[PDB]
Formats: C-alpha cells, sequence, structure tokens
C-alpha cells in the first residue's frame, strides 16, 4: 500500500487537453495537502499545483487559468486537468503528499506536447574514417518522434565500447540520437558491424551495416 | 518578492567514504521548518531525505544530516556510499505557495583526470542524398565532465547550428562521453571545404582539432 | 471611565497566537478614531464598509477588538474574501465584513534570537473556519484511516505549527500584530458626537 499510482499522461498537440489521475493508498487524499510537481527532460523539479485539505487551491504562475486541480473523495483520487497545453508543459508529472516535506511521491506519468506527427527515424552510418589503434563507428538515428529509440550493436553480441547518447530535440520538433562504438583498428577489416534501432511508437526496426 | 533557492555546487565529485556538503541559499531569511532535502536517481521519483532542515525522514540512513538557518542550509553525507550517488534538491515549503526547489546538485564519482579520444564523422552519402549534411564530433571516455567543443568551418567559429549531449558516468571506468552534431543544408555544406571540431579539456595541454576536407578520401 | 480602552488592546505587552485569537468586547464608551488612525504608526490600516476617518460620529451597540500576531505576508489574508492557512484555519473575516483591520510590525517585541516558539498557528484542519470561528483544539490530526489515539506518527500530526520568529527573518516572516475592529448593532459605543 502507501503508494500513489498515476495515469493519464500521453501525447497532445498545443492547445490540447489531458487529465492526470493520481490514486492514493495509505492515506486520505481529501485530508492532506496534495501537490503536483513536474520535471522537464533534463531539468529540475517545478511545483505546479496544490489542494489544501480544507479546499483552497493554488497554482504555479505559469499554469494559472489553464490547469485545475481537483479530487474525488470516493475513489480517493487526485486529478490535474490541463487545458491549452503549451509545449513547455512537456514533462514527467508527479503527485505527492506534503506532511512536513513531501514524503510520499508517485511513479509519475509523462506529458508530451508537440505538433509533430509520429515518425520513424532514418539511420545513417557514422563510418570509420581516419578517426592509439582505436576506430570509432556508429549510427545516427535521426528525425523520429516520439521518444524513445533503443539501439543495440551486432544483435546484442557487441556491448563493450558502446556509447548510446541521449537524444536531442531539434528545431524541427524531431529527435536525433547517436550510438557509437570503439573497436580495434585491425578489427575493421575482419568483422562486420551492424546497428539495430528499434522505434516502437512508429513500429520500425532498422539494421544498418557500418563499414569504412 | 519571491524566494529563490540557489544550490552549490551544481556538480560534485567524491569517493566512497568521503564526506560531502551540499549548500542551499535563500534569497531571504526564512524559517528553518520550511525546507526539505530530496534525492533522485535517474529515471526515478524524488525520495524525501530531510525535513524541517534537520529532521531525518523515517527510514533514511544516518549518514544524511541537515543543518542551517537564516539564509544558509546544508545537506551533509557523512560517509559516502555507492548508493548515495544521485542528484540532490533542496526545497522551501512556504505555507503560502509557491514551493521552490534548488537547481539540484549531481553527486558524481571522483576519478583521476582522463583526456578524451576525439573523432570526426563526415555526413553519410545516404543522408546527403536527402538534402541535409550533419557532421558528428565524438569525445570518448574523458574525465572530468567539463569539456568545450568548438566547430570550425573554413576556420569560422560556428555557433547556433550545433547540438550536444552527454552520457552518464560510465559504470566501470567512471568517464563521460560527449556527442556533438553540426547540421547544415546540403547546398550550405557544399559551400565550404574544411570541417573541424576543436576540443579543449583538462587532460589536454593544447586543444585538439580533428578535421577533414569535404569531398576527399 | 468614559473612553474606550483601546490602549488595553493595542498597547498590550503580549498578544495571543492567531489560532487562539483574542476578542475584547467593547461597550458603553466613546471611541476616538482620531488618536487611533491619525497616529499612523501602523503598517496597515484598512477599513471595509466604513470611511476610516469621519467614523467617530457614528454609534453602535458594541464593537469587538480581535487581536493576534501573524507573519508579515499573512496580513494581506486578514480581509474579506481571502484564502490561505490563516484565513482557512486560524481567523476568517466574513465576506461582508464591516470594520477595520490594523496591523504593525512587531519584530522588536516578539522575535527572540534562536526563535520565539510561543506564537503558533493551526497548520492542519479538515475544513475551513466559519467567519469569526476560534479553534483551540490540540487533538492529533488524523491524515489516514488508522486512528492516531493522541500520538504523533505517520499520518498523525500535531495541528499547530510554531512561527519560531527570529529577528533575522525576512520582513514578510517577522511578527506582525493585528487588531480587527468589528462594529455591531440600543447603540451605546459612539464616537465624539
Ligand atoms: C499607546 O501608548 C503610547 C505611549 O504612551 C501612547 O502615546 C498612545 O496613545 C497609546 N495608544 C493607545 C491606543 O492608547
Amino acid at each position: 500500500e502507501v503508494q500513489l499510482v498515476e495515469s493519464g499522461g500521453g501525447l497532445v498537440q498545443p492547445g490540447g487537453s489531458l487529465r492526470l489521475s493520481c490514486a492514493a493508498s495509505g492515506f486520505i487524499v481529501g485530508w492532506n495537502y496534495m501537490s503536483w510537481v513536474r520535471q522537464a527532460p533534463g531539468k529540475g523539479l517545478e511545483w505546479v499545483s496544490v489542494i489544501y485539505p480544507g479546499g483552497s487551491t493554488y497554482y504555479a504562475d505559469s499554469v494559472k487559468g489553464r490547469f485545475t486541480i481537483s479530487r474525488h473523495n470516493s475513489k480517493n483520487t487526485l486529478y490535474l486537468q490541463m487545458n491549452s497545453l503549451r509545449a513547455e508543459d512537456t514533462a514527467v508529472y508527479y503527485c505527492a503528499r506534503e506532511a512536513y516535506g513531501m514524503d510520499v511521491w508517485g511513479q509519475g506519468t509523462t506529458v508530451t506536447v508537440s505538433s509533430a506527427s509520429t515518425k520513424g527515424p532514418s539511420v545513417f552510418p557514422l563510418a570509420p574514417s581516419s578517426k592509439g589503434g582505436t576506430a570509432a563507428l556508429g549510427c545516427l538515428v535521426k528525425d523520429y518522434f516520439p521518444e524513445p529509440v533503443t539501439v543495440s550493436w551486432n544483435s546484442g553480441a557487441l556491448t563493450s565500447g558502446v556509447h548510446t547518447f541521449p537524444a536531442v530535440l531539434q528545431s524541427s520538433g524531431l529527435y536525433s540520437l547517436s550510438s557509437v562504438v570503439t573497436v580495434p583498428s585491425s578489427s575493421l577489416g575482419t568483422q562486420t558491424y551492424i546497428c539495430n534501432v528499434n522505434h516502437k511508437p512508429s513500429n520500425t526496426k532498422v539494421d544498418k551495416r557500418v563499414e569504412p | 518578492d519571491d524566494i529563490v533557492m540557489t544550490q552549490s555546487p551544481s556538480f560534485l565529485s567524491a569517493s566512497v567514504g568521503d564526506r560531502v556538503t551540499i549548500t542551499c541559499r535563500a534569497s531571504q531569511g526564512i524559517p528553518s521548518s520550511y525546507l526539505a532535502w530530496y534525492q533522485q536517481k535517474p529515471g526515478k521519483a524524488p525520495k524525501l531525505l530531510i525535513y524541517a532542515a534537520s529532521t531525518l525522514q523515517s527510514g533514511v540512513p544516518s549518514r544524511f544530516s541537515g543543518s542551517g538557518s537564516g539564509t544558509e542550509f546544508t545537506l551533509t553525507i557523512s560517509s559516502l556510499q555507492p548508493e548515495d550517488f544521485a542528484t540532490y534538491y533542496c526545497q522551501q515549503l512556504n505555507s503560502y505557495p509557491p514551493y521552490t526547489f534548488g537547481q539540484g546538485t549531481k553527486l558524481e564519482i571522483k576519478r583521476t583526470v582522463a583526456a578524451p579520444s576525439v573523432f570526426i564523422f563526415p555526413p553519410s552519402d545516404e543522408q546527403l542524398k536527402s538534402g541535409t549534411a550533419s557532421v558528428v564530433c565524438l569525445l570518448n571516455n574523458f574525465y572530468p565532465r567539463e569539456a568545450k567543443v568548438q566547430w570550425k568551418v573554413d576556420n569560422a567559429l560556428q555557433s547556433g547550428n550545433s547540438q550536444e549531449s552527454v552520457t552518464e558516468q560510465d559504470s566501470k571506468d567512471s568517464t563521460y562521453s560527449l556527442s556533438s552534431t553540426l547540421t547544415l543544408s546540403k547546398a550550405d555544406y557544399e559551400k565550404h571545404k574544411v570541417y573541424a571540431c576543436e576540443v579543449t579539456h583538462q587532460g589536454l595541454s593544447s586543444p585538439v582539432t580533428k578535421s577533414f576536407n569535404r569531398g576527399e578520401c | 471611565t468614559n473612553l474606550c480602552p483601546f490602549g488595553e488592546v493595542f498597547n498590550a505587552t503580549r498578544f495571543a497566537s492567531v489560532y487562539a485569537w483574542n476578542r475584547k468586547r467593547i461597550s458603553n464608551c466613546v471611541a476616538d478614531y482620531s488618536v487611533l488612525y491619525n497616529s499612523a504608526s501602523f503598517s496597515t490600516f484598512k477599513c471595509y464598509g466604513v470611511s476610516p476617518t469621519k467614523l467617530n460620529d457614528l454609534c453602535f451597540t458594541n464593537v469587538y477588538a480581535d487581536s493576534f500576531v501573524i507573519r508579515g505576508d499573512e496580513v494581506r489574508q486578514i480581509a474579506p474574501g481571502q484564502t490561505g492557512n490563516i484565513a482557512d484555519y486560524n481567523y476568517k473575516l466574513p465576506d461582508d465584513f464591516t470594520g477595520c483591520v490594523i496591523a504593525w510590525n512587531s519584530n522588536n517585541l516578539d522575535s527572540k534570537v534562536g526563535g520565539n516558539y510561543n506564537y503558533l498557528y493551526r497548520l492542519f484542519r479538515k475544513s475551513n473556519l466559519k467567519p469569526f470561528e476560534r479553534d483551540i483544539s490540540t487533538e492529533i490530526y488524523q491524515a489516514g484511516s488508522t486512528p492516531c489515539n493522541g500520538v504523533k506518527g505517520f499520518n498523525c500530526y500535531f495541528p499547530l505549527q510554531s512561527y519560531g520568529f527570529q529577528p533575522t527573518y525576512g520582513v514578510g516572516y517577522q511578527p506582525y500584530r493585528v487588531v480587527v475592529l468589528s462594529f455591531e448593532l440600543p447603540a451605546t459605543v459612539c464616537g465624539p458626537k
């Protein structure tokens, strides 16, 4: 028990709406200071909203008039209704109880606001160029949406020396990612190197051969 | 007007058994009951460590101690342990909103200085067919995290058309790896000859430039 | 023996905590309202429903002087239509409040180095106060299904939190003394007329 399980996050266009649900067990939602705190990709924690046990509700300045916090007494559930969703609202959202400091948190749910359609990536080879005797080779997983994308090398057989980087959101609103691996130079002419990219949201599996 | 929480440092390096101090400062003198300390691993929710600026949250180890008052507060991990390597936030609960967090402090593993391996990757022919060229500079297995990457196109210092990202500290050598993409249109790419990336790091006495001439083998 | 004993309320050397706010009933006397306002040493002097000056010619059956101490930012909560910890759970003015709210900084009186823990306020309460309601309960707050039976613990909190006024606080966190005058209606408290 004593958990907070959230749901309702997903994908919406700017100006869309979501309604986050947060189910509590172990305490009573209506009897506590219940708060919503979000966290952008790679950023810190920002408090979003709070409902008092007595009923009063207070919102972060950047969400006033677009977000409304509520609760169902029966289902013991906190709610965050998000209208006119700006792209800046893209974050992991958490509900929490505040007794003296926020002692019970939830697993979170992801809200993504964008006007881009779902798209699989193009996989391009970062071929071993002039680059001790260590060659670098990789794949550029470009122009996909939404997150995420998983990359393996040689069907999982090659794991040593792999570095798969966090994606970067581009000005287009699509994501670009890099997966490199370092091998001995003598290995370049003997063993074949294939990168495997899985993009579940658009349901695309790509195997690209990398060679100099 | 409002209360601003400011944390020091933003990144912190230490070893197991080391003693660690994280500092939080307030834009105003505030009651000490206001602020709490939270811990966060990657991909996971914050865990409340300390509240009322010194009271230890139930179930949290004794090595965590909070102190301070007025405008200065401190989280102190007495004997660092492998499971304490995470990000740490301070937070003031104002009893009238907003509630404000610190910028956070990433507590990383201290290791000796290691210089990066630097590789340049010219755009692929497959991508060039599509009307975009993206050059990729890779910095491999370096420490500490702070490194500067400068793109040079015909010796012009390029700004605004590049993006970078960093892996987390590696699980077995405690290094970082950085990737930088410089993106251009095809025509713009063909309007230049020399493409280079210049890396400055602690373990590098001189900056290292890795370059190539477009359309050469 | 004619003049209303406003010095007893205003000039008193110690004030109640906001949760146990004090009420002095005032009847059969004359109220200056010139000495009160025109000695404007108050950080706040707001009058809802009545002009602050040109008030000491009007008669009432009795007037109530409620006094307490809050922190500086919380003075703005002492007004009709406000919400917050003090308004919801310590002192609620009615939506149609007719009277005056007066407040002044008292850092030099109520802040001790190391914190003054005498002044408290109700942190935990299930419902908002009715207007002019006083709650002086110290029963453990039950935030969960498990009854507390008067012990602190998980989901079991003491309802009152101390201000801990240190003189080094921000001015919005320094002590602030507040007197709320309510006028209520044979009228016998009058001004000089
Ligand atoms: C409070 O005391 C001062 C000092 O004697 C006096 O001047 C002032 O009139 C008093 N105020 C009231 C309301 O009695």
